[PDB]
């Protein structure tokens, strides 16, 4: 019926505790936003 | 960054927030201060020879 219910953080994953690793990967636009509402959707859905 | 309220709006992209649960932003917890544990070495290292 359910799966595990997972939220990732792309910003932290990506770049951990880094400030340059941080802004190069604002010149990627919102590619780690829409990770966020894919990964939203899934887990709202696992409690229909 | 104003109120949680203002937080939520930006996040949105829009003036209007629709009821429900939104999340925001990460908790950070910052270091208390950087502590450094080394050996002690006094001897200058033989770069002349």
């Amino acid at each position: 019926v359910s799966m595990t219910k997972t939220s990732v953080d792309c910003t932290m994953y990506i770049c951990g505790d880094s400030t340059e690793c941080s802004n190069l990967l604002l010149q990627y636009g919102s590619f780690c936003t829409q990770l966020n509402r894919a990964l939203t959707g899934i887990a709202v859905e696992q409690d229909k | 960054a104003l109120d949680p309220l203002s937080e939520t709006k930006c996040t949105l992209k829009s003036f209007t927030v629709e009821k429900g649960i939104y999340q925001t932003s990460n908790f950070r917890v910052q270091p208390t201060e950087s502590i450094v544990r080394f050996p002690n070495i006094t001897n200058l290292c033989p770069f002349g020879e």
